[PDB]
């Protein structure tokens, strides 16, 4: 089987040094595991890297260097750029099949840390009407992209019935998401207070509305 | 240069098949490997095929669902998948490979939906709140994907955030803001336009006050 495993957020400044690694369950890397590492950037925009353990693949910048550090496969960003900020995923040739780490999300600091702005929206009479509450709260203006969204209805915790979009990537190069409740006009009824809770670097955004 | 070239979005049912195809250009087809790669919001293998001999590597996970051929003579790739469920709705990648890589070149990614729920038009309600203000717009229950959103018919460009669709029992949810000065609003209209192409809608929803 193996699972490969990978460090999944990393925050660098641009002209610093950051190394990635890629461990798997099966125990140390090696040679023939042929370490592969691959770059995603916003919009499904794939470019290989590093291909057996560390060739550069053709035109990647050569601050991009692969190698093995002890019992694990690494991905050296020499000097790191704004535009490196992207999913960096490994994979490894295992038992005749190439196995995938879990992607590290890795943030070059291109601008100041960013805070959301966060909306909570009620409901409109006229969804009610269809004898449905939608709530929607949108995340702007955050960076770096990443964040925890959680709902309270009346200080309980929501565990079903909400949906969050992943962080997406705005054309100021800050990030966005949206996310809902969605309820029957008569659960919605039944509670007075509502709360989007967003925590973005260890603090949190409350937006809350009562009925 | 090198561009491995891939075909477009496909929509399916349940328990039907597709055919995926994937093009070469830029170099010696039958020297490299072409893999499949299955994206779905994780990465997976799906497996590869040497088309100057035919010989190929499956996941074992994908042997059942997945079969793999080459045209070296019209340099294209392709890929059947049959049975299809709701699970193998992904984005799916076919990449480069040659000796220990898989991928150095990556073909755009085609999207499959697997999805038994028929063309419907979206309901879209108003997001009233009630320095700047924001207003929203709900785009609910449609599928196909894609809707458009403008804001005052193109001419509200700045402050708009379009979120990326999520399934909801389903059919696709969508939501637009726009925040604009707080003594512009109500005074100056705010109207957000939802186009659907798929069921040929096209409604105008005035933002006003709670
Ligand atoms: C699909 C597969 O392609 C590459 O591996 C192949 C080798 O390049 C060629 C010739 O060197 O031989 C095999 O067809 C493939 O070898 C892989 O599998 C063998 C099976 O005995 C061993 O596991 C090899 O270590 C391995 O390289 C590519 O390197 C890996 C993979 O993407």
């Amino acid at each position: 089987q193996a699972v490969v495993t990978q460090e999944s957020a990393l925050t660098t400044s641009p002209g610093e040094t950051v190394t990635l690694t890629c461990r798997s369950s099966t125990g140390t890397v090696t040679s023939g595991n042929h370490a592969n590492w691959v770059q995603e950037k916003p919009d499904h925009l794939f470019t290989g890297l590093i291909g057996d353990t560390n060739n550069r693949a053709p035109g990647v910048p050569a601050r991009f260097s692969g190698s093995l550090i002890g019992d694990k496969a690494a991905l050296t960003i020499t000097g790191a750029q704004p535009e490196d900020e992207a999913i960096y995923f490994c994979a490894l040739w295992c038992n005749n099949h190439w196995i995938f780490g879990g992607g590290t999300k890795l943030t070059v600091l291109g601008q100041p840390k960013s805070s959301p702005s966060v909306t909570l929206f009620p409901p409109s009479s006229e969804e009610l009407e269809t004898n449905k509450a939608t709530l929607v709260c949108t995340i702007t203006d955050f960076y770096p992209g990443v964040v925890t969204v959680d709902w309270k209805v009346d200080g309980t915790p929501v565990t079903q019935g909400m949906e969050t979009t992943q962080p997406s990537k705005q054309s100021n190069n800050k990030y966005m998401a949206s996310s809902y409740l969605t309820l029957t006009a008569r659960a919605w009824e039944r509670h007075s207070s509502y709360s989007c809770q967003v925590t973005h670097e260890g603090h949190t955004v409350e937006k809350s509305l009562s009925r | 240069e090198v561009q491995v070239q891939q075909s477009g979005t496909v929509l399916a049912r349940p328990g039907a098949s597709v055919k995926m195809s994937c093009k070469a250009s830029g170099y010696t087809f039958t020297n490299y490997w072409m893999h499949w790669i299955k994206q779905r919001p994780g990465l997976e293998w799906i497996g590869a095929i040497y088309p100057g001999n035919s010989a190929t590597f499956y996941n074992h996970k994908f042997r059942a669902k997945t079969k793999l051929t080459a045209v070296t003579s019209t340099i294209t790739a392709y890929m059947e998948l049959s049975s299809l469920t709701n699970e193998d709705s992904a984005v799916y990648y076919c990449t480069r490979g040659g000796h220990g890589y898989y991928g150095d070149y990556w073909g755009q990614g085609a999207s499959l939906t697997v999805s038994s729920a028929k063309t419907t038009p979206p309901s879209v309600y108003p997001l009233a709140p009630g320095s700047m203000v924001t207003l929203g717009c709900l785009v609910k229950g449609y599928f196909p994907e894609p809707v458009t959103v403008t804001w005052n018919s193109g001419s509200l460009s700045s402050g708009v955030h379009t979120f990326p669709a999520v399934l909801q029992s389903d059919l696709y949810t969508l939501s637009s803001s726009v925040t604009v000065p707080s003594s512009t609003w109500p005074s100056e209209t705010v109207t957000c336009n939802v186009a659907h192409p798929a069921s040929s809608t096209k409604v105008d929803k005035k933002i006003v006050p709670r």
